[PDB]
């Protein structure tokens, strides 16, 4: 019923009868900022909080743990190999 | 002071939405 | 004959060596049955030993090595405590030398498929998989169990899980590592692992 | 236990 | 090797200590069923400081949860990580010390000494050589302030050469819970100053003030407040269980800071404490750890250090530090805060290198400070206690069990002697 210039928007309330069916709850937003500067999904993107609790500022873990002696006092020819991959000379 | 749901932009709404969403 | 006489390894040993002693007997002053020093074996078949990225590694790689079977379990909390200490000792002996020096075959006592996968993604050394009956015959050959499920043949309980143990060429017991044993000296017994007379020739 | 023979 | 004996006293010490073994099990990777998970070398390499192998492969904490009201430790059972402690490590209670220092210390706690000193000397003698004691106990209630300090007197008098440590939460001037605040406050302190090695203070409304501004949370529970304190507990003994370039022992911390035997009271901070809305705004650098840690509002005790002057203090960094960017900048904060540090000690400030960070961080820092800024917090303890004591109020329940007028005045005079000793050293 749109060929005759429909003037009553009551037809769009038959399906969302309880208003708590989560289909019309926050489904549209038509302010000028979201109609001029907006890309495909970079508005409704969840933010990374933590995975180790409130003390976790971000993700480091114990798999990234090596002490200063074990990290750099390593066997020499392995360091000769891995610096060769990144400009030893 | 009235306290509303995290949808409303009254008092804080950025970090208030994240740990207990509502 | 070592370390036990009643094992699936040594009963297949005393079988296989005996008919080929018969093959030399009817072909020919041979003596029957053949001696223990005269018997020889292949311990691990062609498709047994699997490395980290799940490709075939030949048995021939194991010359000039100190190879050791590490009885273990993912859910066992003794094993979860001894696991990074064995990770330390395996690491520091490989690149502590110009040639790779020690080697551990991972032989497991896990519940199911997914249990071994969680206990294998963190292992650098070789392993044997559970559905192959080499795992079952090896644990009776070394007399290793959690508790008494299967009846031992008049034997006791030599080790408790875990116990890493260095092996010989013909399956002989080389020298014992008492993680939990009569010595029961935990978390340090990998220091006793010498690599001079324990060579897999 | 019965021990292996040392190398002669 | 080194062993630390943990004791939880009072309602607060049980909840704070519950979140201590929450975070320590997170550092070393212990599944709450007892087994280990994490497959790292250095997590359990030094594990005997807080754990004992129990011939099942599990790691029982060396802690003794201990009170007189059974409900608050029964909720430790119902809560997470209540399965690690031994059942023998619990000292039961039936009557419940109802916020009375006299009931906790003298009369009803006396028959529970024979069970808690029996279990602490059993776990002490089970090792080769003990290192130190650590407790968490409250100064606001009765089962923490009165009966917790019971344990302090015997353990010091039967292990004199060893050291001990307290995490003491204090009554608050702004918010008023447990109307018998200053009796438990003064009665705990004068006994504490003669049988404690070093005591370091925690204030409740400083913990709420952190969670309001720097953490920026609307309404969480006490579990967040215990998370900050467990961050400080993890820090202050991180090097006792992890390596470092410039190490730190708990009694290294004692020798390097305490001048004089009468003053051993410290102020505790921890950094970083920033909201997740500013984690993208925060590019984690060594100087912004230091300026955060030298912020009066970051402190876990709500005593303002701008009024007082720091005598000596120690900063303990964790993680991977460019240590010259640590220590010449640790000079650089001494130089701008020339009026915030005392004049007769060159190098008032100490640096420490713990080589392992906490969970979810590349680097953190734990602050401990011997300051003259505690004398204002002890000043309104004096003003509260004198108002309670001007014409013989609130204290006949104490004297009904054997208190004397002679000894309350000694509690007041000893602690006024202590706030006097802070006052001259300015
Ligand atoms: N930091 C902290 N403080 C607490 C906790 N529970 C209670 N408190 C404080 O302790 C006071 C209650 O007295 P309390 O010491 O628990 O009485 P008790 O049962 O005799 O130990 C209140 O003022 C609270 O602010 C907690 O879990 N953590």
């Amino acid at each position: 019923r749109l060929d005759a210039h429909n003037d009553q928007k009551l037809t769009s309330w038959r399906i969302p009868h309880p208003l708590y069916t989560e289909l019309p709850q926050g489904s549209k937003y038509e302010t000028h900022y979201r109609q001029s500067y907006d890309y495909e999904d970079w508005a409704r993107r969840p933010v990374r909080l933590s995975k180790y609790g409130l003390l976790g500022h971000d993700d480091s873990g114990a798999e990234s743990w090596t002490t200063e002696t074990r990290s750099e006092y390593e066997p020499p020819r392995l360091r000769r190999d891995q610096l060769k991959a990144a400009g030893q000379w | 002071m009235a306290i509303h749901v995290s949808r409303t932009h009254r008092e804080d709404y950025i970090r208030s939405l994240t740990p207990r969403p509502a | 004959s070592q370390p036990v006489f009643a094992s699936p390894l040594n009963v297949e040993k005393r079988r296989l060596n005996e008919e080929r002693a018969l093959m030399q007997a009817q072909k020919a002053n041979i003596q029957l049955p053949p001696n223990y020093g005269d018997m020889d074996l292949i311990l691990f078949p062609e498709g047994s030993l699997k490395n980290s990225n799940n490709t075939v590694i030949p048995q021939s790689h194991l010359k000039g090595k100190s190879v050791a079977l590490y009885f273990a379990d993912g859910a066992d909390p003794k094993c979860a405590s001894l696991l990074p200490f064995l990770l330390n000792y395996y690491r520091t002996m490989n690149e502590g030398g110009a040639n790779q020096k020690i080697e551990i075959i991972f032989v497991s006592l896990d519940r199911d498929r997914e249990a071994f996968e969680s206990h294998r993604a963190h292992m650098p050394w070789l392993s044997i998989d559970l559905e192959n009956p080499l795992t079952e015959i090896l644990k009776r050959h070394f007399r290793v169990m959690k508790e008494y499920e299967v009846p031992t043949y008049g034997y006791g309980s030599r080790t408790g899980v875990p116990s890493v143990i260095v092996i010989g060429s013909d399956g002989r017991e080389a020298q014992f590592l008492p993680i939990c044993s009569g010595l029961e000296e935990g978390d340090r017994a990998l220091l006793r692992w010498d690599w001079r007379n324990t060579k897999f020739a | 236990v019965a021990k292996p023979l040392p190398p002669p | 090797m080194r062993e630390i004996v943990h004791v939880q006293g009072g309602q607060c010490g049980n909840q704070i200590g519950a979140k201590f073994w929450e975070v320590i099990s997170d550092e070393h990777g212990i599944d709450p069923t007892g087994t280990y998970c994490g497959d790292s070398d250095l997590q359990l390499e030094r594990i005997n400081v807080f754990y004992n192998e129990a011939t099942g492969g599990r790691f029982v904490p060396r802690a003794i949860l201990m009170d007189l009201e059974p409900g608050t430790m029964d909720s430790v059972r119902a809560g997470p990580f209540g399965q690690l402690f031994r059942p023998d490590n619990f000292v039961f209670g039936q009557t419940g010390a109802g916020n009375n220092w006299a009931k906790g210390h003298y009369t009803e706690g006396a028959e529970l000494i024979d069970s808690v000193l029996d279990v602490v000397r059993k776990e002490a003698e089970g090792c080769d050589c003990l290192q130190g004691f650590q407790i968490t106990h409250s100064l606001g209630g009765g089962t923490g302030s009165g009966m917790g300090t019971l344990l302090i007197s015997k353990v010091r008098e039967e292990y004199p050469d060893r050291i001990m440590e307290t995490f003491s939460v204090f009554p608050s001037p702004k918010v008023s819970d447990t109307v018998v605040e200053p009796y438990n406050a003064t009665l705990s302190v004068h006994q504490l100053v003669e049988n404690a090695d070093e005591v370091q203070v925690i204030d409740n409304e400083a913990l709420y003030d952190i969670c309001f501004r720097t953490l920026k949370l609307t309404t969480p529970t006490y579990g967040d407040l215990n998370h900050l304190v467990s961050a400080a507990m993890s820090g202050v003994t991180c090097c006792l269980r992890f390596p470092g370039q410039l190490n730190s022992d708990l009694r290294k911390l004692a020798v390097n800071l305490i001048p004089f035997p009468r003053l051993h009271f410290f102020l505790i901070g921890f950094a970083p404490l920033t909201s997740r809305g500013s984690q993208q705004y925060r590019a984690l650098s060594v100087p912004e750890l230091t300026q955060q840690m030298f912020d009066a509002k970051n402190m876990m005790c709500a005593s303002d250090p701008r009024h007082g002057r720091y005598l000596t203090a120690s900063a303990m960094f964790r993680g991977r530090m460019s240590t010259k960017e640590v220590d010449e900048q640790m000079l650089n904060v001494q130089n701008k805060n020339s009026s915030y540090f005392v004049e007769w000690i060159p190098n008032n400030m100490k640096s420490s290198v713990c080589d392992i960070p906490p969970k979810g961080l590349k680097m953190s820092v734990t602050f401990v400070g011997n300051s003259t800024a505690i004398q204002e917090m002890f000043k309104r303890v004096s003003d509260q206690f004198t108002a309670m004591f001007r014409r013989k109020a609130f204290l006949h329940w104490y004297t009904g069990e054997g208190m004397d007028e002679m000894e309350f005045t000694e509690a007041e005079s000893n602690m006024n002697d202590l706030v006097s000793e802070y006052q001259q050293y300015q």
